Order: C-alpha cells, then structure tokens, then sequence
C-alpha cells in the first residue's frame, strides 16, 4: 500500500524483500514493476546475477565453442 | 566451415525476427521535431499578454496609431520564440553532428576494415559489419565473436626441461590432469609442445613457480 | 578524471513565477507553450542524466564477486578492493575521493535524486574490477573465465611490442613498482580536483543567481509581485505584473539553455568516458597514447562522485 | 616466395576444406642433413 521510499513517497504499490530486474525507472536505486493474482509491486533493483568467480593461480580456462551473433546498433 | 555458414544464417534470422516486432533512437529525433513543429502553430494561438491574438483582428476594431502597442507585443512575443526554437533546433543539430560524426568513424573501423580497439563496434569480438539504409540514420549489423562453452584446465607460466624455461610465443600451456598441450586464449586447440612454438631465454631458477615437462622435439628423429 | 554525470534539477514556471496569488495564473496562460518547452527540455535532462551512468558503468549485467585469495603475486590489491573493517562498499581510496570533493529548494528549485545512489555507483566499480583481476578482458567481450595476474600482464606486455620473457626474471621488481605507484597516488590525493569541482562550482553559482533575479525589479517599480496588489489595483498594475513575468521568463530561457550546453559537455564526456571504459579497462586500447602519457597496460577504475576516476 | 616449413604449419587432415588442391613442399631441412 504505503512505502516510505527514499526518493519521496510509492503509495498504491506493495513492497517486497525479492530483488529482480526492473523496467520503469524511479530513483535512489528502487524501481517499480508489476509481477505476481498480480499486483504492482516496488524492490529494490537487482545490479546483476550474484555469482562467484573461482580464481586460482595455477587454473585457466579455455573456450572450445563459439557462437556468431550480430549486435544492432 | 558449415558451423559458421549454418550460425550466420541463423543469426540474419534472428535480427530479422526481432526487428519485424519500434526503435528508440530512429524515433526520438522525430518525435522532438513533430513537437516543436506544432508548438509554432499553438504560439500564433496566444496573445502574450494582449487582447488578441493574431494581429488582424486589432487592427479591424481599433486604429493602427492606438493598438501599436499590441503590435509590437505580438512581434516580441513571436520573436522570443523564434530566438527558442532556433536555438533548441542548434542544440539537436550538435547532436545529429555528434553522432554523426560518431558513425563515421565506425564505418571507416567497423566496415571499413577490421577495428583494432576491442568492445568498441559491440559487446564481443568485432570481426565485420554489413550497414544497411535507414530513413534519417544508418544501421550497422556488425558480426561479434562470443564464447559459449569453456572448461578449466592447470596451466604453467614456463617450462623447465635441462635447466632453461621454455616462454610461448601466441598461446599458453595448458594441461587437463596427465597431458600437456598449448592452445591460445580465445579458441581450444590442442597441440604438441615443439620448437617452432617456444624459445629460450635464461635460465629455470628464474620463475616463483615452475613444473618439470618434458619437449616433443620435432628436429632430434629427423638427422637419423 | 572525467566527469559522467550531474546534479539533477527540475524547475517549474508555476512555482518560480508566480506565487500565492491567482491573477499570475491567468497571464501564464498566454505563455503556456513557453512552459511546455521549457518542461519537456528539463525532463530531457534527467533522462539523459540517468542514461550516461547505465553506458559507462552498467558495461557487464553480471556482479562478480571477490575472491578470498588475495596473494596475487606480490601485488597490492587491497587499495582497490573493498575492505570489510566498514560497512560501505567504498575502498580506502574511494572514501578518499568522496571528502575530497564537496536552501537551494525554497524557491521551488528542487534536486532530484538520481536512479542509481552512490552504493550501487560503487558496487558497480567493485563488479568491473573482480572481473578484471580474473578475467581481464572476457569477461566484457563473452561469458567470464579464469586466468592469474601474472599470465594477465604478459599478454599486455605483447600488445606493446614486449615479448612475455622479461615478465618473469624480476616479477618482484614489477610488484615492488606498482605497490610504490598506489602509494604515490595515494599521498598525492590525500593533499582539489578539478574537472569534478567546476561542474559543481557553475551549477551552484546558476542556482543562486536563480534567487537573485527574484529580488530584481525588471524594470518596474517592485520585484516582488505580491507589493504591487497591496498598494495598488491589479486592473492598474496590471503592466508591471506583465513586466516580471517576461523579465522572469527571459532568466527561465537562459537557465534552461544554459544547462542543456552543460548536458551536452556532460554527454560529450560520458561517451568519451564510455569508449576509454570500453578499450583501457575493458582490454588492452591498440591506440597509443590514449589511455594516458606511455604504454598502456590496464586500468583500475574506481567510483567518484558525479564523476569517474582511471587510474591506468 | 618459396612454400617452406618456417611460414607454415600443419593441423588435422587434410580432408576437411570443401574445394583444395594438391601442392608440394620444398622442405628445406630434408636436403641439410645429408
Ligand atoms: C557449438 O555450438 C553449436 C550450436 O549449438 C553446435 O552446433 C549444433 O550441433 C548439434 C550436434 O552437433 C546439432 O544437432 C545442431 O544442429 C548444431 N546447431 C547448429 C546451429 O549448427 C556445435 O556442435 C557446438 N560445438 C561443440 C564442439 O560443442
Ligand atoms: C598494502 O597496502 C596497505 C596500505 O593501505 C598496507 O596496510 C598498511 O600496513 C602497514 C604495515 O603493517 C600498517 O602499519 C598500516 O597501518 C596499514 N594501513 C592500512 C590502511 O591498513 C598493507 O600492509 C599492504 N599489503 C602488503 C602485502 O604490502
Ligand atoms: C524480507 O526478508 C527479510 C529477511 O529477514 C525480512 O527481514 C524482511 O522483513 C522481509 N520483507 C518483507 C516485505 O517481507
Ligand atoms: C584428458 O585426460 C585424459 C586422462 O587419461 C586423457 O586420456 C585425455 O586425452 C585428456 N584430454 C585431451 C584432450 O588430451
Ligand atoms: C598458489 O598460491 C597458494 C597460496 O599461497 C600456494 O600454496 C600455491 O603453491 C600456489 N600455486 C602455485 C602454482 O604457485
Ligand atoms: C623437477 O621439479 C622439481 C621441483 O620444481 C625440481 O627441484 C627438479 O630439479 C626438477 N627436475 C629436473 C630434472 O629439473
Ligand atoms: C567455385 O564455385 C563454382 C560454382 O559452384 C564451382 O563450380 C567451383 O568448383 C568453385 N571453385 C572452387 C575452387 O571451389
Ligand atoms: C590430388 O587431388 C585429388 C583431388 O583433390 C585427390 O583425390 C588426390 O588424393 C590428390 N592426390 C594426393 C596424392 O593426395
């Protein structure tokens, strides 16, 4: 219903603690989405997928496939 | 040589999906142009504090030596706006230069030629691009590099075989547990630790650390 | 240092111009398309504000963790990364840079805050230089991979003309160079900048002489527009109303093309910030003397406010 | 200039192009160790 946000005031829209990629910009880092019956929900955006990179200093990696894409700009 | 012809038709295909689904940056100049166009047309509907609009009608129900004033208030009023719309249109013609200035120097890189700065003709390895028509733009449909899959593998900085380390010239040693073999960075492919490949320089002490491993010498079986 | 961003400020003419009164509401009526321009460029500030950040830092969409190894052999990385002795993601350096560099809102002059805080600025940098003391450049080009920084710096050394040989017969040289050129860095940020002080001192200077073209006349006998309907009727006053609302409109269309010549030297150094990410940072730049006076090797991009540092 | 072994190098088989032709070298280590 009412959240506080930090860029002012969200009233209308639910908060939930789940992070996911957001779509229709707000400000101060929350955005406002409508996700899952389904409601207009504001959390806090996601900066990327949260994974670890294992790092060593007697390993590599080498990519054995490829695949030939074409970017539009 | 039919992976790639069968993964370049494969990717036409999927531009041409995605593209018969409308741009941003082919819209958002004629959008703004549109705008400013009819906001010309509404400021002939206003007055700029007077008690008409158009100067035709003061001069119908009063005298020109009386709504003289009136006159020069729509003359100042019309020019303040022409002044506005003469500087935002300077403003957007900056940037059409910018950006034009933008894409041709990718295409003198990224078509003219094969661009040397990486992650500059788009995410990936730029090979070539193929630019096609635009109405009031330019397109440019570049062929990226990517990788898919990839596996680990120990490597080694050098290779101590009597006493000398062995440097790689283009690729590096790597190794899945029992063999050793030398592949570059960018694509896996295994083969033998030879002469033509490696050089010598110093001595083995010289490398924090090193592993033992033995060379293939392709030169020592053929003076039999 | 090169600037990426700015403070975001949204005027309004309603607010700014008129007051507490309703005969200023039926004059701006006639100046109404003057606002709807003055709107609509104010609103293509903020987007264009808030699309330069997600072009120079949003390059990957993956975070990348730190890894706990921290012997990289024999370099100092705990200047760059983040240390977990304080709860904010900024490093030593980068809480350096945020004191180094330093009401506007009463008169309607309101600053809106922007899409992404100073933590996500932050964590963005911490993201770009996990991957690049891992992957170095493929993590920016492709899917991310491993490879130590020893091996890292060989291969920038070959696009310079330097064979990798010499790498390795004094790698406690090299690492006793670059721990001594962070420290050099260090004492000497410690003792203004420049590029990220003048796109504060002229904004700051433009907002207060904002408040100072309110306690102007233009031309009439009063400055503010509530005097003259004390003293005077407004069928009477009704030029020097008029009067200040066009010496008001004037100051309102030097404001607003004032800041957008600063947008586009914002732009014009977020797209020259963009590219230097994209070839000094995210791999080895083929330019020469591009990335800085010498042979570019890499870089070490750290967060700054309303800006961005490369320490190459 | 000559077809040598110092500016070539070998990969595979040699039935993996679509359209190649036959080609001799001039293999210039055979006649050295004689
Ligand atoms: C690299 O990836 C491509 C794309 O998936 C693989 O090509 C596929 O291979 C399978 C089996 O070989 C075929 O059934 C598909 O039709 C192929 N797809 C295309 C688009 O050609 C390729 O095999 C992979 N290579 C390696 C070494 O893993
Ligand atoms: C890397 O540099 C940091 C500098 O921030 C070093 O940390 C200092 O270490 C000395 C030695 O004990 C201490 O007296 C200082 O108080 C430390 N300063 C800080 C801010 O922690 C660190 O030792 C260096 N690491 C290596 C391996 O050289
Ligand atoms: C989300 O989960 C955290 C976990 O402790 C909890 O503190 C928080 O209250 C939760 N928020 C909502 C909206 O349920
Ligand atoms: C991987 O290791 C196994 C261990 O026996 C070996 O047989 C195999 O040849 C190795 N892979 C390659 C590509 O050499
Ligand atoms: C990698 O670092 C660890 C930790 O210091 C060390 O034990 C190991 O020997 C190192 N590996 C090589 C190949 O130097
Ligand atoms: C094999 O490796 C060990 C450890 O690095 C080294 O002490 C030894 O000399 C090596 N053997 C030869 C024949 O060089
Ligand atoms: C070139 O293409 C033509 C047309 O298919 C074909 O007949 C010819 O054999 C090709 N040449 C080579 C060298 O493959
Ligand atoms: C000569 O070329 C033909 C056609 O490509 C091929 O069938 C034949 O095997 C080649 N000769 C040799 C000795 O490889």
């Amino acid at each position: 219903n009412v959240f506080q946000t930090r860029a002012g005031c969200l009233i209308g829209a639910e908060h939930v603690n789940n992070s996911y990629e957001c779509d229709i910009p707000i400000g101060a880092g929350i955005c406002a989405s409508y996700q899952t019956s389904q409601s207009i929900i504001a959390y806090t955006m996601s900066l990327g997928a949260e994974n670890s990179v294992a790092y060593s200093n007697n390993s590599i990696a080498i990519p054995t496939n490829f695949t030939i894409s074409v970017t539009t700009e | 040589q039919k992976l790639i012809a069968n993964q370049f038709n494969s990717a036409i295909g999927k531009i041409q999906d995605s593209l018969s689904s409308a741009l941003g940056k082919l819209q958002d100049v004629v959008n703004q142009n549109a705008q400013a166009l009819n906001t010309l047309v509404k400021q002939l509907s206003s007055n700029f504090g007077a008690i008409s609009s158009v100067l035709n009608d003061i001069l119908s129900r009063l005298d020109p030596p009386e709504a003289e004033v009136q006159i020069d208030r729509l003359i100042t009023g019309r020019l303040q706006s022409l002044q506005t719309y003469v500087t935002q249109q300077l403003i957007r013609a900056a940037e059409i230069r910018a950006s034009a200035n933008l894409a041709a120097t990718k295409m003198s890189e990224c078509v003219l030629g094969q661009s040397k700065r990486v992650d500059f003709c788009g995410k990936g390895y730029h090979l070539m691009s193929f630019p096609q028509s635009a109405p009031h733009g330019v397109v440019f449909l570049h062929v990226t590099y990517v990788p898919a899959q990839e596996k680990n593998f120990t490597t080694a900085p050098a290779i101590c075989h009597d006493g000398k380390a062995h440097f790689p010239r283009e690729g590096v040693f790597v190794s899945n547990g029992t063999h050793w073999f030398v592949t570059q960075r960018n694509f896996y492919e295994p083969q033998i630790i030879t002469t033509d490949n490696t050089f010598v320089s110093g001595n083995c002490d010289v490398v924090i650390g090193i592993v033992n491993n033995t060379v293939y010498d392709p030169l020592q079986p053929e003076l039999d | 240092i090169l600037p990426v961003s700015m403070t975001k400020t949204s005027v309004d003419c309603t607010m700014y111009i008129c007051g507490d009164s309703t005969e200023c509401s039926n004059l701006l009526l006639q100046y109404g398309s003057f606002c709807t321009q003055l709107n609509r460029a104010l609103t293509g500030i903020a987007v264009e504000q808030d699309k330069n950040t997600q072009e120079v830092f949003a390059q990957v969409k993956q975070i990348y963790k730190t890894p706990p190894i921290k012997d990289f052999g024999g370099f100092n990385f705990s200047q760059i990364l983040p240390d977990p002795s304080k709860p904010s993601k900024r490093s030593p350096i980068e809480d350096l840079l945020f004191n180094k560099v330093t009401a506007q809102k009463f008169n309607g002059l309101t600053v809106l805050p922007p899409l992404l805080t100073d933590e996500m600025i932050a964590q963005y940098t911490s993201a770009l230089l996990a991957g690049t003391i891992t992957s170095g450049w493929t993590f920016g080009a492709g899917p991310a991979l491993q490879i130590p920084f020893p091996m890292q710096m060989a291969y920038r050394f070959n696009g310079i003309g330097v064979t990798q040989n010499v790498l390795y017969e004094n790698q406690k040289l090299i690492a006793n160079q670059f721990n001594s050129a962070i420290g050099k860095i260090q004492d000497s940020l410690s003792s203004a900048l420049g590029k990220l002080q003048d796109v504060v001192n002229q904004n700051a200077q433009a907002l207060n002489t904002l408040v100072k073209q309110l306690s102007s006349n233009f031309g009439a006998i009063s400055s503010v527009l509530n005097d003259i309907l004390s003293r005077l009727d407004p069928p009477e006053a009704e030029v020097q109303i008029d009067r200040l609302i066009t010496g008001r409109l004037q100051s309102l269309q030097t404001y607003v093309t004032q800041q957008l010549i600063r947008a586009a030297e914002i732009r014009a150094s977020a797209n020259l910030a963009a590219t230097k990410m994209s070839e000094c940072v995210l791999g080895q730049s083929k330019r020469v003397d591009f990335c800085g006076k010498g042979y570019h090797l890499m870089s070490f991009p750290q967060s700054a406010p309303h800006g961005v540092v490369f320490l190459h």
